[PDB]
């Protein structure tokens, strides 16, 4: 059996290793943020602090979906942790 | 299709509060949800922004450190913990999904308390008569163009008797359940709504909003009034 | 620390086990929806007969679907393209 | 914007090609796509679908161990190998977004197999031959009910102008697709389906089918001509 907590945990690991080699140049790691991004609908995280600023700063988070501002965003640590608990379908 | 606010009242300098919002009808959970302030002399004053999962919250410094926007999703509701109160702070509260696709407005709840980019629009009073056309200017101290290539400005109208309502966004875009009699025009620091012919249900008070750069800034508004 | 692969691997797994119990039996609809919905998929090549089973309890909400339902995105290769950072 | 096929060619029974189809202009990536064949006769025949990741193929029992479909995203190609290749194989082929929401049509490259060098859709009439203003209606029926336990009835149909591609006119029975006229009008119901032209134009000649996508495997209607008499 694979447990929640640990795949989570485990998966915000690995999107903060590709935010952090993202901001050092690597494309890989950037189609890897560009990725997670989209898909998770999110951008950096509250808890990563020196990272996220260091990120927004690299146009790595488009809105597309953002019509009246883009200067909130939601957090990806957050979004991957409702994913596993089965929280972010629209019920 | 609802948002209904409470835990509004009447408190002296330097005492707390918190204001509810109970959410229904959409996928509250996935909303970045607003708190919009107007003050006893119509200005909106943005006040606070938390994101769908509760992660990332947002002040203006003028509320900051004083003010807590929090959220509870698997009970649909929002909240607003006011602190160190000021008179200042007086105004009615609005409970919004300002930034989100969708437009939903509370009714507000008031606090009395009792012992950044310059918008500006002209005229301050537009008088009319019904079917005339009309146009309200925006000015902006700094251009709204984003890097984003998009440009947010934002138009709402607030009815008498009604909570603000988005009306443009973007500049160009109609917002739903908007006429074409409605237009939006403009680049850079200027910003033009013209409604062609005016009906019945366009008197209200128009305001335009950025949201290019932090802190959200509303400009003071123009009043829609017949004769 | 975390390599691409053991990872990919786990969340397949965990899917996996969500979409069994699923069927069987819940949170495990609530995950299996959630993960339909946010990667854009519908069960898996994988396991053919719980995938079938899957528009019996509307697990794969259609909305895009006009033409057909009958084709559908394999939800492994979305949690591989998820960490092969192809889903941009 | 644009779909552009090429690889046919003249090929001997037992024979093999491949084609391939270059997508520009929309998100190819996400777009489940489709082969679609169009005989000598002028029927259509669904052949394969893949989906946008490529892990799910797609395949009537026609085709299926002989054909396979695949793609290379970060090429935006769609791609189709065929192999023992038969003299019924023969027909213009067709790379189309089919079943995705935007309905982009490649302009079919040709399979000619010749040493020399499932749910019925009845569509009457064959041939309805027509006075310019004049009304048009074509009937399709299918032999068990179009209805999904979805909710939805999966009913297409499309035309095919002379010396065009085959288009999408209307979806879920009587939806209409994007600049679609309003002198079309889609009904019916279960097992029976109706195109009604209030005011036959130059525009609307060619074949109509109807295309059920209810049941495993897709299926057409064998085609209504509209010209003029």
């Amino acid at each position: 059996f694979v447990n929640k907590d640990q795949i989570a945990k485990d998966v915000k690991q690995f999107y903060d290793q590709a935010l952090q080699q993202a901001v050092v140049d690597a494309n890989n790691a950037k189609a890897v943020v560009k990725t997670f991004h989209e898909t998770l609908d999110c951008c950096g995280s509250s808890t990563l602090t020196a990272l996220t600023t260091s990120v927004l700063k690299n146009n790595l988070c488009p809105s597309g979906s953002n019509i009246i501002s883009n200067l909130f965003k939601e957090d990806c640590h957050q979004k991957i942790d409702d994913l596993f608990s089965g929280k972010l379908h629209h019920h | 299709v609802m948002l209904v606010e409470s835990g509004g009242g009447f408190v002296k300098p330097g005492g707390s509060l918190k204001l509810s919002c109970a959410a229904s009808g959409f996928t509250f959970r996935s909303y970045i949800m607003s708190w919009v302030r107007q003050t006893p002399e119509k200005r909106l004053e943005w006040v606070a922004t938390i994101s769908g999962g509760g992660g990332n919250t947002y002040y203006p410094d003028s509320v900051k450190g004083r003010f807590t926007i929090s959220r509870d999703n698997a009970k649909n509701t929002l909240y607003l913990q006011l602190s160190s109160l000021r008179s200042e702070d007086t105004a009615l509260y609005y409970c919004a999904s300002l930034t989100a696709v969708g437009d939903y407005w509370g009714q507000g709840t008031s606090v009395t308390v009792s012992s950044d980019v310059v918008m500006t629009q002209t005229p301050l009073t537009l008088s009319v008569t019904i079917g005339q056309p009309a146009s309200i200017s925006c000015k902006s101290s700094q251009s709204l163009f984003d890097t984003d290539g998009k440009t947010y400005l934002t138009w709402l109208l607030q009815r008498p008797g009604q909570s603000p309502k988005r009306l443009i966004y973007l500049v160009s875009k109609l917002a739903s359940g908007v006429p074409d009699r409605f237009t939006g025009s403009g680049s850079g620091t200027d910003f033009t709504l013209k409604i062609s012919r005016v009906e019945a249900e366009d008197l209200g008070v128009y305001y335009c909003l950025q949201g290019t750069h932090f802190p959200l800034t509303f400009g003071a508004g123009t009043k829609l009034d017949l004769k």
